[PDB]
């Protein structure tokens, strides 16, 4: 239906055209028209602070050693998302104490992580989970709504007498012991710890978009136009990681004065609200004289890598994110310039070594013979979330990995009688894990059900599959590695699609890693499974470059099979690598039909991958096109059912290896080990991430 | 040098 007022703002028209839901277009128009009439935003606000400006109230590392007589009790608020439940359990182990409190909010989109957090809250009386769950997108207004609601919840928990409020994510980690944290805060229990930009405040406003009106809907932040900064108050901001004492949280929650009321309205339509809301309120409130310009955090900003506007599809704005710590950063945690107790970010799938160094440095080594200290397991599919949360690609390949494990069990037993290790697959995978060892990706772990055919009984197994090496070097050049994948993370310089799983409708990206040396120009060539040359281009490697990548515009679908990517230097071979474009056995999670398989597995719809042709280079690169295998690719493109499964399993076996397979419960295969007794299974002991009973000192670590 | 996460439009 038509809007309540003429909508002419260029920004609002752009958002109305991109929004999908009807509810979202309506809410956009309603917000715009309200602001047009001046009924949405405040224009002047009262300032209650007596000071004419800001206060900002000698760091001696030996002051955190005394024992408090009246130690503070802390309420930790954990805002978490993703799949890294074992890392979160490790950090929870490091910060836990029986006298503190823990209130955990799990992103609405992360049900696997939520089910794991629930098991934690059930074990301990001082651990609770938020019953409400928002989709806290990056920069979304909902993050402030999350904090403010948890503050109200926590203030109403009579049985939890807490003195400080600390917020942490699944990527934070302490850099000092709990004893020192309590000693420090017990000395300054009337202070509030927040860090400001300290530079030009007008530039801070513009780059944060504070003078712009935003609306959060459909998990997106829509920019709707301009707005005025309210008069009569000082606007400030910086980090959205802080420590606030109960006195001030009580004021922000229950105050009805002009300042708190109007600031809650203003910041309901603000981008990155938690980065300036608490600063602004504090500095203009009666508590202005309690502010310390230090958030007690070390944040690993590296704006040469972390500001690629990577959230352009989530928010109508460009921003930055902090980098992940590496082992060479350990010395930074030992600075004595200012007091610091936490740091971010840490990601175990990126680098776990620094996590282990930090945790042993704070609370010591685990006893000798402790297993799994250098390993990491991360669940990437859990049965309760349903096969429709997977894609046709991952569903196809996870199925193939399970069959590759069953064939290993059969061939592992050497006998001339009945083979008691022959299995028949049943149903869909029950879970999948990534598996790392010493910060090296080891492959996938698939748990699946199968019938042992000798005894005719159903068994639960887990298979470990590892990808075969495909990078090969052919004169000391600068090239160190080359790879093909999708979902390239520019900040961390790696593919988030860890397995390199690809289907016919994927758009692969080529990456090259280089070492130091003078600048050079090289040639890249893409070759399909029947020697069709899909693309060629030259790229300049500058003397300062370390990684290069590019995504060639390839017409879809890609011909299934094993592709090759070559790197030449003036026709001199340099290196090559391979990747798999797998045919799919599923369409909308159902077995693919012939008419569907035909259109998907027979190559590009335009008869070629690009407008420009490279048929001239086939004889030059010794890549002739065998007329026979071209036709056998047609025949393959028409197959379904058993024939298609044989084609797929043939390709997967050529690029992956079933390393081992174990049973979770009783088994009839005489040569299969119990998963709990292996070193690689997600069922094996992992004490660094396991949580048990509380010890006499009130600790878990 | 925690100067906020926003860059610009
Ligand atoms: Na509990």
């Amino acid at each position: 239906q038509p809007p309540k007022c003429d909508i002419s703002g260029k920004e609002a028209i752009s958002a109305l055209s991109r929004a999908k839901s009807k509810h979202c277009r309506q809410e956009i128009g309603e917000t715009y028209c309200r602001h047009k009439l001046g009924l949405l935003m405040p224009e002047k606000v009262t300032r209650f602070c007596p000071l004419e400006g800001k206060a900002n109230k000698q760091w001696d590392e030996d002051s955190v050693e005394y024992m408090p007589a009246n130690p503070v009790r802390i309420a930790f608020v954990l805002v978490v998302h993703g799949r890294a439940s074992r890392q979160l359990q490790r950090m929870f182990k490091a910060i836990y104490h029986k006298d503190h409190f823990y209130y955990i909010h799990v992103d609405k989109r992360s049900n696997y992580l939520h089910r794991q957090v629930l098991q934690v809250s059930r074990q301990y009386s001082n651990v609770r989970v938020t019953p409400w769950r928002m989709a806290t997108i990056w920069g979304g207004a909902s993050l402030l709504s999350t904090y403010l609601q948890s503050m109200r919840d926590l203030l109403e928990m009579t049985d939890w007498p807490w003195d400080f409020f600390i917020n942490l994510s699944a990527a934070d980690y302490p850099i000092r012991t709990n004893d020192q944290l309590v000693a420090f805060l017990s000395r300054y229990r009337d202070m509030n710890f927040l860090k400001s930009h300290g530079r030009d405040n007008a530039r801070f406003i513009r780059k944060q978009g504070l003078d712009r009106l935003f609306l959060e809907c459909d998990a997106h932040m829509w920019r709707l136009g301009d707005r005025r900064i309210p008069e009569g108050i000082a606007v400030d901001g910086g980090s959205d990681w802080f420590l606030l004492n109960r006195r001030f949280v009580e004021y922000v929650t229950f105050s009805t004065d002009d300042l708190v009321t109007k600031m809650k309205q203003f910041y309901s339509y603000t981008l990155l609200p938690a980065e300036s809301f608490f600063h602004t309120v504090l500095e203009n409130s009666p508590h202005c004289d309690t502010m310390v310009d230090n958030n007690l955090r070390i944040t690993n900003w590296n704006r040469k890598l972390g500001c690629k506007c990577q959230y352009k599809h989530i928010v109508d704005w460009c921003g930055c994110s902090p980098n992940d710590f590496k082992p060479q950063d350990f010395h930074r945690f030992q600075q004595t310039a200012r007091p610091t107790f936490f740091a971010r970010k840490f990601e175990a799938v990126v680098n776990q070594e620094i996590i282990g160094q930090l945790d042993y440095y704070l609370y010591g080594n685990y006893p000798a013979g402790t297993p799994g200290l250098r390993s990491y397991w991360e669940n990437v599919y859990d049965e309760p979330d349903g096969i429709h949360s997977l894609s046709d690609v991952t569903l196809t390949l996870y199925h193939s990995f399970a069959r590759l494990g069953l064939r290993r069990a059969e061939t592992s037993l050497h006998t001339d009688g009945e083979n008691s290790c022959r299995y028949y697959p049943m149903g869909h995978p029950a879970s999948v894990h990534l598996y790392f060892l010493a910060d090296r990706f080891q492959g996938f772990l698939i748990k699946h059900h199968a019938t042992n055919l000798a005894v005719s009984k159903l068994e639960t197994l887990e298979t470990w599959v590892m990808p075969k090496k495909v990078f090969k070097i052919a004169d000391f050049g600068r090239l160190q590695f080359s790879e093909v994948g999708t979902d390239w993370d520019a900040k961390e310089r790696l593919f988030r699609n860890f397995g390199g799983l690809l289907g016919p409708m994927d758009e692969p990206v080529g990456m090259q890693k280089w070492g130091k040396g003078p600048n050079v120009t090289v040639t890249v060539i893409w070759v399909d499974p029947v020697n069709v040359i899909a693309a060629t281009y030259d790229i300049l490697i500058e003397s300062t470059a370390e990684f290069t990548h590019y995504k060639p515009p390839l017409n879809l679908p890609l011909r299934p099979g094993v592709w090759t990517v070559k790197i030449l230097h003036h026709w001199v071979p340099v290196a090559e690598t391979k990747f798999l474009v797998a045919p799919l056995t599923f369409s909308n999670r159902q077995p693919i039909k012939p008419e569907e398989a035909l259109k998907l597995h027979n190559g590009p719809l335009r008869n070629a991958y690009m407008e420009q042709s490279f048929q001239s280079l086939n004889p030059v690169l010794s890549l002739p096109i065998n007329p026979a295998q071209v036709e056998q690719a047609r025949r393959n493109a028409a197959s379904t059912g058993t024939a298609l499964e044989g084609w797929l399993d043939s390709l997967v076996g050529g690029m992956w290896t079933a390393m081992d397979i174990c049973a979770t419960g009783p088994t009839a295969c005489p040569v299969m080990q119990t998963c709990s007794q292996t070193a690689w299974s997600s069922f094996s002991p992992d004490p660094k991430s396991e949580l048990g009973a509380v010890k006499p000192d009130g600790r878990l670590r | 040098e925690e100067e906020g996460s926003g860059v610009g439009q």
